[PDB]
């Protein structure tokens, strides 16, 4: 709900950085002869920027051993063995290369093995300047390494083709994370447009970072491995650790816990991590079932919970949910609805960017100044 | 792994613990270069086999540099 | 513009809760030996699960009778034949297999014809527990169910490689749909600022379903196949019957029509099925013209229609815009725009999630406050 | 922010009506006699519509002199020279439109070089009815226009495949643009809670067309060269000329400046094109480094800018900005935050589409109705 | 197919009725299967043609199995 | 080029400047065709070789036909 909220920054503005100062009159003769007959040279430019360079194909010295022995002399004459296959392999990966540039104008994700194989990226994750712990991390999650990297194409000058490599560092590592799950709470008053709706639009990602919490809210942004949880800061906003608060207790004085009013009292679910949540509101036939048996819970209006143990699908109307059925341990906090403590007479219905304290200020204003006015009018 | 939820029936909400923070900080650079040739024009009147395969795939060498080019600065 | 109501699930949580079945110890062993010469048995796990189990590829004996007879003895010796190139198209699907599930980490979608072929696709729809109109409309339209489908590797234990490939479920086939094309409606007067606008929140698919209607937000989720429309559940909210009614009296008693109020008389476009809708304010260029002949209709101020016949193009301000030419028979309602029965002195102009009750009982909350003030320092 | 406010276009709705023409029964024939032998015809079709059509692959004239004189005569005999392999590179560029289209259900959205080679997308770019300046803003941004257009399959009538290409049509070109970075202004006073946020929704792209102001609300929607904006007018809005005003002067009689104001004084970043805007608020830990020597700039509480010119890196909270590297000149124009000049204890502090004058009238609507029941109070 | 349209001049909406549903209700998930051979690394010293071209593609096989296996659980 | 930019305290913004324009205002509709060959299933018993590679890329070339046939209208 809170995506509006975050910055804005520019993704490959590090990478373009390096492509930029590449373009010099002599950068590029610097690159070339630092890579003499190592594969792997740190280069400093003349700026300054310290970046580790990888020749990762040799197609100049290649054509070298096989255009210039063999065009001699009077014409081109045969080849033996299967060498020439090491040619078609060779010319593949820059085929493949040009075919990602050209598609994606220059700048591609996630980086592909034809970009950067296997064996020159765990080359150089080896050679970055990062703990073990984060070595070994991305050395068992390559496809997700690939997946938050970027390969952008800065020049073509003659003799060389260069491209730079944009790879995450996580900084962050086995910090406890927690994801809030939110779905509408509205009054169950029978009369249609009667009742009034409260939901908590601080849903998303939560994950302690350096003393405080950086809140993800737009859940997509995140990669879960079953247990790690794979996030971009780029997309996160700073928030005090008091925010957990909110989930044990919403009237907090610590943190002013954030909420969305309305009076669309319409039926849905959101599946959790270990389960489902159920706002069932109207005519709406919502049910919980496990598919061996049928049918095996039947919801009433409000808002309820199922656990994934006994429980595979989760019916919302005319939408079926599969519930996920990762092994854990769920508890259901039994607590009386909020939305019950106010009163719908004296209710603010249109709020997009409120709080729970928003609201009762809201509220006061209203209460004092129709208590106020009608104490005026009794002196009549 | 230990992964633990707990629903709030006061506020319709549910949280998931028990997971482990991967978080991308920062970024790591490198820079990634491909020796390229560049060939003369010449030709062969050539040949029964492989020299006809290698030509092939020499030509599609030189479009792979020309669509490079194409993609300017 | 109400895809916020809207709930969420888990698309390949089917799919997963598969693939987890199938990492216990003695779940490949059973897959495996079913499949001893047969390519199609259906395995029952041991949870409990009914899965059919396809053998789309074997490389193992394919293997066995080109590196047993082959390595003997001494050494390699030489192949005949074209016997070779099966090997070729073979290892061939494998190796795209890779490419794709390298570059989505495990999950592609659509799902490719490397993995799963069209003669493999029909042989599924025919050996599924469905109705012979559901199997014809898969049938006929083979790319939306790959587009509709997950393919989710699971598991590569040794001498096999198993991935779990979610097919889509049509249970509603042949009912009545229709779509929702809604734009603003702001009043014309001069003075800039000083106008009003209303615009219906309710836009969409909407698709008759067991008694009740089920209302797609975000047109874009639904594909059109030039009658038949392919949607997704998932993407929905169940309202009632009575919703279709707001498009021939918005101020009808049985159902509370969904309005978004403002002041930014903005002019824009949109292109229907059979026409366009254009929304002229201000001093913007509005205009209908058939591109053989030039412009042939200019637009007033306020909210007006053109169909697609002798209408090729339509054009506000400096954007052009192309008529959808789909064959169709299109009718003008005539009827006074309702925004002209509210007074801009009395009237909400800051709603984003109202109704058109909502804002009547707003308005009577403001009137009423307004007269009954005005009476009490009329008797000074 | 208000991307909202555009109206709703059909990307193919061009190419799809010349799909719709081709199905006719004797307008597949019209085609196949015009390319007798040219490769190249402007084909007139029934309806009246001029298209220019093109033969890329001739398949049947090549099968036609390597299945008649071989298939000849008692049984299939072999094949000489490397002539076979031209089958395999003409074949090649079919099996991978057919892939393209399979995998995207006949619409392919970048065009592809298999689709339209280089050589034949500047052929059709050169007997384009369209200016010279056009034609080499095209042939130097072959990816970017390639980026831009759709690849709609309409028959497979026999003896020939066809399929339109939707190529973009650039009709403003060299005209000024810019574009508009904004980021929330709140109150720095210390309690919590008590702060008012204001922040102009009117960011996004900006150019000259045509005596008006085309606005792009979804930056994303456009391509950068570092020089050269490429934008798509159907995600834009006709503004007048009196829009830049804003940015010199908020308050200025001619236009009517759009603002949203909250409550939510939370810290983030807004990248520039030659800096980054920083917007810190609260116990966040908001700060301005270079990698060589780190921390040069702590910022205080409030708005702030920091320029491209030294500063590699922005830092807010747990989020790390990388700024853009772009060679320009930055200027910082020295002026009183307004939202200072606001009451907070009067002030609309929920409002998502509003303007600097309905705000002012919102205010004067309360400190009239405030005053007035102050003075009715006050004789008693 | 017989696709109409209603603009209500009232509202400044239309209506496109005549489309029939096709919507995914739930799903239907099978289980594909690949048999996979466990190599050696024996090697042989030929050959004058095809055997190396059938090398290159058993090179091409262990590399999408070591992808594959890289992939995790 | 000269991109130049401009920051106002007062408002919480900034404008960069010195840009050129290049929107697409229409488009450009144009018939691409492929001329395809209807072949019989006519057989060979051949060969000791080339004429196996081009029967393979034929059944490729019959399948690539099939898919596009499938994709309806």
């Amino acid at each position: 709900f809170l995506g509006f909220l975050l910055g804005v920054g520019s993704a490959i503005a590090s990478g373009v950085a390096v492509c930029k100062v590449l373009h010099l009159e002599g950068e590029v003769n610097k690159i070339k002869s630092a890579l003499l007959s190592t594969n792997k040279a740190v280069v400093s430019l003349s700026n300054g920027v310290s970046v580790l360079t990888f020749k990762v194909l040799d197609l100049k010295n290649y054509i070298d051993k096989q255009l210039l022995p063999i065009l001699n002399k009077q014409s081109c004459s045969i080849s033996n063995i299967e060498t020439v296959i090491e040619f078609q392999q060779k010319n593949n990966r820059l085929l493949e290369i040009t075919r990602e540039f050209s598609v994606n104008a220059g700048v591609t994700t996630p980086v592909s093995t034809y970009m950067l194989t296997n064996s020159e990226l765990l080359s150089l994750i080896n050679d970055m300047p990062i703990t073990n712990d984060q070595k070994k991390l991305m050395s068992n999650n390559v496809q997700i390494v690939r997946q938050q990297s970027y390969s952008i194409m800065c020049i073509i000058k003659e003799e060389v083709l260069a491209y730079v490599v944009q790879l995450p560092l996580y900084g962050v590592i086995d910090t406890p994370c927690w994801k809030l799950h939110t779905s509408p709470l509205c009054t169950t008053n029978t009369k249609e447009g009667s009742n009034i709706c409260l939901t908590r639009t601080d849903r998303g990602w939560y994950c302690d970072n350096a003393g405080s919490v950086s809140f993800f809210p737009q859940a997509e942004t995140c990669k879960v491995q079953s247990n790690r949880v794979f996030c971009d800061t780029m997309n996160s906003l700073t928030l005090p650790s008091e925010v957990n608060l909110c989930n044990v207790d919403i009237f907090n004085p610590k943190y002013d816990c954030k909420i969305m009013t309305s009076k669309t009292d319409v039926s849905s679910s959101v599946i959790t991590s270990l389960g489902a949540i159920v706002s069932c509101y109207g005519k709406t036939k919502c049910t919980a079932s496990n598919k061996n048996r049928g049918i095996i819970k039947t919801f009433s209006n409000g808002c309820d919970y199922v656990s994934n143990k006994g429980v595979d699908t989760v019916s919302v109307g005319n939408t079926l949910y599969y519930v996920n059925k990762q092994e854990g341990k769920s508890l259901y906090v039994k607590g009386e609805p909020i939305i019950n403590f106010y009163d719908p007479l004296v209710f603010p219905s249109d709020e997009f960017d409120a709080s729970i304290s928003q609201v009762n200020e809201k509220i006061n204003q209203s209460l004092a100044f129709i208590r106020k006015s009608d104490e005026l009018l009794s002196a009549i | 792994q230990n992964i633990t939820e707990e629903f709030y029936q006061s506020t319709c909400s549910a949280v998931s613990k028990g997971y482990l923070s991967a978080l991308r900080t920062g970024w790591y650079t490198s820079v990634i270069t491909i020796e390229l040739s560049n060939i003369k024009e010449n030709k062969c009147n050539g040949t029964d086999a492989k020299v006809k395969l290698i030509k092939q795939e020499l030509d599609k060498y030189k479009n792979a540099v020309t669509e490079l080019q194409l993609l300017m600065q």
